[PDB]
């Protein structure tokens, strides 16, 4: 019962580990640079004029 | 005992991961954003007031065409909003009325609800006749439907409160796929802009990223401390936000594997209930227990604005696909616009 | 009419005693809120009347004087403005009470209409704009002129008295029925021997006469209605508790029959 | 994450006494209630007790007042439960338990026989 | 012209769906929505089987719509959910009021009950909600307590000092045990909701009157009061 | 009489400008600009227009005794409770600009609330007490007398507010008070000569007039610029903006 349910969990954290990290710097850094690149398309940020709803 | 070398086993592999991490983490997302310009003040204004719903509004889901809606309240309803002439399309009364969620079809064509009943009920809007009727009744849920959204017109991914997530097969009304992993009810859920990925966040403190096609865990987050109510992917699909009872969102990264950003103030102790990311990702408004959504700066933590007017505790928030306007649904029953 | 009277330096105390009474309850009311006794009793509405009352009680020494178009003006620009403005808001209070505790589930969508318009403060601006009417059209004209406001009263507390009719198992705390029974006999019988007092008399001293009576029946609808809540407030503290009204109207509306 | 840790439990002769603690991490202490609850073998979850955040508002069952304490130290973010008088009903897996939500007086699903908020529990035997 | 027809026309659908939608408000707010809770051994059952017998009516939920005095009812149970109740209790924060069912001669698990009910009571959402307590099992609770093989100072070591109040019924051919028993169970029902209700909501202890259409009476009382109460809120003067 | 024709189609025009300022100010009761321009006070003074735009109305027609002995009190009693409004906000910026915070932090919680509401309510006691004594006494001494203690409120006013600090980052509270004040002033000052020089069948026309003009000037320098952006442009309705 709980064995097989701890040896699944285990199975599990396995499969979670052994994958490639890519750094918080370069995570980070391409955020930021769809964010900035899609700036002009946001109505919600930039204000659009009021003949276009 | 084999079970005490399990959990040995276990701690060794979390002990790995965070040191892996940490390892990872060269510097932070507000390290990186400094230098940029922060947004100026951002001020919404109710551009409409969509009235009719009778019991509290539980949740909403804009249309692909960024000018239908659907809300589901608790009084066992469904209407479907025209948002830019205020009308009312349809009005399609439910079996239960206990409804916590609602989907709207890519294609505009269906609709899907469900709640309490445990039964993800989906409705075909444009029929021959014109009259709405349930197309197909999807059991097998053991808990309460939480959020349900279609993949296309015959795949809808479903989280339920028997902490286990599924895929299921319209036509056959069958469960291709079961995600299981979750010690909590499954709360939210939150759908690629690929579509072959998706996150839940349960209420176990933890959202776990999805395959859609091998169903399997591939990624699991643990930033939060209290239960997670509300899960939005970022445009880009490469990251996603939280809101939960801790009164934080945050935002975490597939890539990286760990939290990038808290959103949190001092004055701020009520739950987070629905997060949604602006069209190019740069604001992050959040519902809150206090009848107040807040605007966030999603690349400095800086709270841009807020969005009051909502006498009960706002439920359902909603970004239109084209990022014209956000819809914020709460619990009297009312329904707003803004932009 | 002189200052110097038996009869007008007797009202003039009275009027003084009415005006230290309602300043005390005034200040009674406001020291005790957030309780359920004032919510009960109108809440604002209790305030509005209060102050009213003490501006009718202010403006007593006006009347009395040499005559003058400003004291005749203020005579049925102020006193019948008190008396209406505090039967009309006693008679809503009643209807409140009434629709509350009964008719809410008889006539729902009545309630919901009454309650989504607004009535409680439409009703009272309707009554205060007619009253306001019809007294403008009157002077534009002492028995026929207040013939019109004591039918117009009159029928005000017939209006409550018909509505608290059906209220007499009503709790001790909404329940007015005595209140009602009182003040409406005393106005009527004042009214009605002010009226025939008017024709038959030597015209001379009866401003004293009229004068008395509206100060007595000030002195009715404020002390009637008010001590007896001060005295509950005050003398037994035990009985004025949210705990307290949650017993009593339960125990009122689940009886053991 | 939320990880909650639970030690002292043991061989305890009848009319003994024990100390166990919860060394509670990934979440800030002093802003949830705490709780301690047990399960004596063929029985289900039975709450125990309960403190507040602040240490103020404090209560127990009846089977263990007079005889059991609950303590928290907001500095050390650990929770305490002295038991005396200890007797061999009390024979029970005791878990340091935790209320899902801050800033909350009510404690929900406490005793849940799944319930992510609570630790791995620590067997506490009493024979003479 | 096209624009004009197809505006007539969502005009027209969307005058129909109001109407509708006022037709059905208009009952919804007619109807009181009762939500029942409580134990596996409470017996929810025998009460929603009652109710269903005396007046004819009526998956995840046990819905149940009957019609008592011409005013329309809903009573429903909750089962088929898991064992965690912190997220499915919101939906219930605009009902009626809450059937709390006790099982009182359970001494065993009275103070999971208890616990039970203080969580509800507390609750931030239900926390206007007022409480129809139903206290159980009172004939199995007298037997308890006349053969005294298990006594309540066992678990609760309060009750050596409790005393019978003054405001206590005596039912012909009771026991003052038994009595004692009843009321030193409802007073430990009526501390935790006087303890913090403030007036919001209130509680209403009733013991079982064996099995007797008086239990219906006592809900139809505690619903009326309820509504009764919320009129008086809502016009300023409670 | 055609000059009473056109003054009451003023009179008209000035009552809907109360009106529909008035119902702005209800309205919007919450946002920020009412709050920081002064709340209850504010709708106080506007019915305190309105009622002195009404009391225009008793000059012209046959002179009844009563009438014509209740002019100016009727005039000077709403028109000295809005002025004291007027002025109580003048305070308040002038206290917050041109003094040290010592002071500042003991007078600006104090000049807000029911202290507030004495004030107003002492300035209209003393003009009461002024228009009873001026009643029973005198039968350019009775309306000069009158119109002193508003003449001394609006000076205090003007003096208080006319010199201020408007940083570009906030709202100059300042200009709509020193405007109104300088409106009534210049009014009253055109009005003196006007009653000294016009025929004496229209003398009562002038008076209405002039207070006509004190009141719309009065308007459109301190309540038309607040709607203006209270119903054209709700987006500078920010409390970091105005508190």
């Amino acid at each position: 019962a709980s064995i097989a349910q701890a040896r699944k969990l285990v199975e599990q954290l396995k499969m979670e580990a052994n994958i490639d990290r890519i750094k918080v710097s370069k995570a980070a850094a391409d955020l930021m640079a769809y964010c900035e690149a899609h700036a002009k398309e946001d109505p919600l940020l930039t204000p659009v004029p009021a003949s276009e709803n | 005992s084999e079970l005490d070398q399990l959990r040995q086993e276990a701690e060794q592999l979390k002990n790995q991961i965070r040191d892996a991490r940490k390892a990872c983490a060269d510097a932070t997302l507000s390290q990186i954003t400094n230098n940029i310009d922060p947004v100026g003040r951002i001020q919404m204004r109710t551009r409409r007031t969509l009235r009719g719903h009778l019991a509290k509004i539980y949740a909403m889901h804009w249309g692909t065409d960024s000018r239908l809606l659907v809300s589901a309240s608790q009084d066992g309803k469904l209407i479907i909003w025209d948002s830019y002439t205020t009308n009312k399309v349809h009005a399609i009364p439910l079996r239960s009325s206990w409804v916590m969620t609602c989907a709207y079809a890519p294609s505009g064509n269906y609709v899907a609800c469900g709640g309490l009943d445990n039964i993800c009920s989906i409705y075909n809007l444009k029929t021959r006749e014109g009259n709405v009727r349930v197309s197909r009744e999807l059991a097998g849920h053991t808990g309460y439907l939480s959020c349900c959204r279609f993949l296309d017109d015959n795949q809808i991914v479903t989280s339920s409160g028997d902490t286990t997530c599924a895929l299921w097969d319209i036509e056959t009304g069958q469960q291709t796929t079961t995600f299981t992993g979750h010690t909590g009810d499954v709360m939210s859920l939150s759908l690629a802009p690929d579509t072959r990925l998706f996150v839940s966040g349960a209420c176990d403190a933890s959202a776990k990223l999805w395959d859609v096609r091998e169903g399997m865990c591939r990624q699991t987050f643990t930033g939060h401390e209290s239960d997670i109510n509300a899960i939005c992917f970022f445009p880009n699909g490469n990251a996603f936000a939280t809101g939960s009872d801790d009164a934080t969102c945050r935002l975490f990264d597939l890539r990286a594997d760990q939290e990038l950003m808290t959103y949190s103030h001092d004055n701020i102790i009520c739950g987070i209930t629905s997060v949604s990311f602006s069209k190019s990702g740069r604001l992050l408004l959040a519902g809150y227990d206090d009848f107040n959504c807040n605007v966030w700066d999603a690349l400095k933590a800086d709270r841009a604005g807020v969005l009051a007017g909502h006498d009960n505790r706002v439920s359902c928030l909603g970004v239109t696909d084209d990022g014209m306007a956000v819809a914020t649904g709460s619990w009297d029953s009312f329904l707003k616009i803004w932009n | 009419l002189e200052w110097h009277e038996a009869p007008t330096i007797a009202v003039a105390l009275l009027a003084a005693l009415g005006f230290l009474s309602t300043l005390a309850i005034l200040v009674i009311f406001w020291r005790h809120f957030q309780t359920p006794i004032v919510r009960s009793a109108g809440g604002p509405m209790c305030f509005l009347m209060l102050t009213l009352l003490l501006v009718a009680y202010m403006v007593v020494p006006v009347y009395v004087g040499p005559p003058k178009v400003s004291t005749c003006l203020c005579r049925q620009a102020l006193f019948p403005l008190c008396f209406t403005i505090c039967i009309s808001c006693i008679a809503v209070r009643s209807f409140q009470i009434v629709c509350a505790f009964k008719m809410a589930s008889r006539f729902p969508r009545a309630y919901s209409y009454w309650v989504r318009y607004q009535g409680p403060y439409v009703s009272m601006a309707f009554i205060t704009v007619l009253k306001m009417v019809i007294v403008v059209i009157g002077m534009l004209a002492y028995r026929n002129s207040l013939l019109f406001n004591t039918s117009l009263d009159l029928l005000l507390s017939v209006v409550g008295f018909s509505f608290a009719y059906m209220g007499k198992e009503l709790p001790t705390n909404y329940n007015e029925a005595k209140f009602i029974t009182l003040s409406m006999t005393f106005y009527f019988t004042s009214s009605v021997s002010l009226c025939t007092f008017m024709s038959a008399y030597s015209g001379v001293l009866v401003t004293i006469v009229d004068l008395l009576v509206t100060v007595l029946n000030l002195l009715a609808i404020s002390l009637g209605y008010f001590g007896p809540k001060c005295y509950m407030i005050l003398f037994y503290p035990e009985r004025n508790t949210p705990a307290y009204f949650n017993s009593m109207i339960q125990g009122y509306t689940m009886r053991r029959d | 994450q939320v990880q909650l840790q639970e030690s002292g439990g043991g061989l305890v002769q009848p009319g003994g006494s024990l100390r166990l603690s919860c060394a509670a991490s990934g979440f800030t202490f002093s802003n949830y209630k705490m709780n301690w609850v047990r399960q004596a073998p063929g029985k289900g979850l039975e709450w125990v007790s309960d403190i507040s955040q602040s240490g103020a508002s404090i209560s127990y069952t009846g089977s263990v007042k007079g005889r059991f304490t609950i303590s928290r130290d907001n500095a050390k973010n650990t929770l305490y439960l002295q038991m005396n008088s200890l007797k061999p009903e009390d024979t029970a897996v005791y878990y340091c338990a935790r209320c899902p939500a801050p800033f909350t007086r009510d404690c929900f699903d406490v005793t849940s026989t799944t319930y992510a908020y609570r630790g791995q529990g620590t067997q506490v035997t009493v024979s003479s | 012209e096209d624009q004009r027809n197809e505006e007539k026309a969502q005009r027209e659908a969307n005058k129909k769906i109001e109407k509708q939608l006022q037709k059905d408000k208009q009952v919804y707010r007619a109807t009181h929505r009762l939500l029942l809770l409580g134990a596996d051994n409470s017996g929810k059952s025998t009460i929603v089987k009652q109710m269903r017998i005396l007046h004819g009516g009526s998956s995840g939920i046990f819905e149940t719509k009957f019609q008592v005095d011409k005013v329309n009812f809903h009573m429903f149970d909750v089962g088929g959910q898991r064992d965690e109740r912190r997220k499915w209790i919101q939906c219930f924060n605009d009902v009626t009021a809450i059937i709390f069912v006790v099982d009182s001669s359970d001494y065993n698990r009275l103070q999971e009950a208890l616990n039970d009910f203080k969580s509800i009571w507390n609750n931030r959402w239900l926390r206007t909600i007022s409480v129809i307590l139903f206290l159980n099992k009172q004939d199995l609770l007298a037997e308890k307590v006349l053969a005294g093989k298990s006594k309540i100072e066992d678990y609760f070591p309060e009750f050596a000092r409790y005393t019978t109040p003054e405001d206590a019924t005596p039912e012909p051919g009771e026991d003052p045990r038994v009595t004692r028993a009843k009321y030193f169970i409802r007073d430990e029902f009526l501390r935790i909701s006087t303890a913090s209700g403030d007036g919001r909501h209130y509680c209403y202890p009733h013991f079982t009157c064996a099995v007797d259409t008086q239990n219906v009476k006592f809900v139809f009382d505690a619903v009326t009061d309820i509504i009764i109460k919320e009129n008086l809120k809502d016009c300023g003067l409670f």
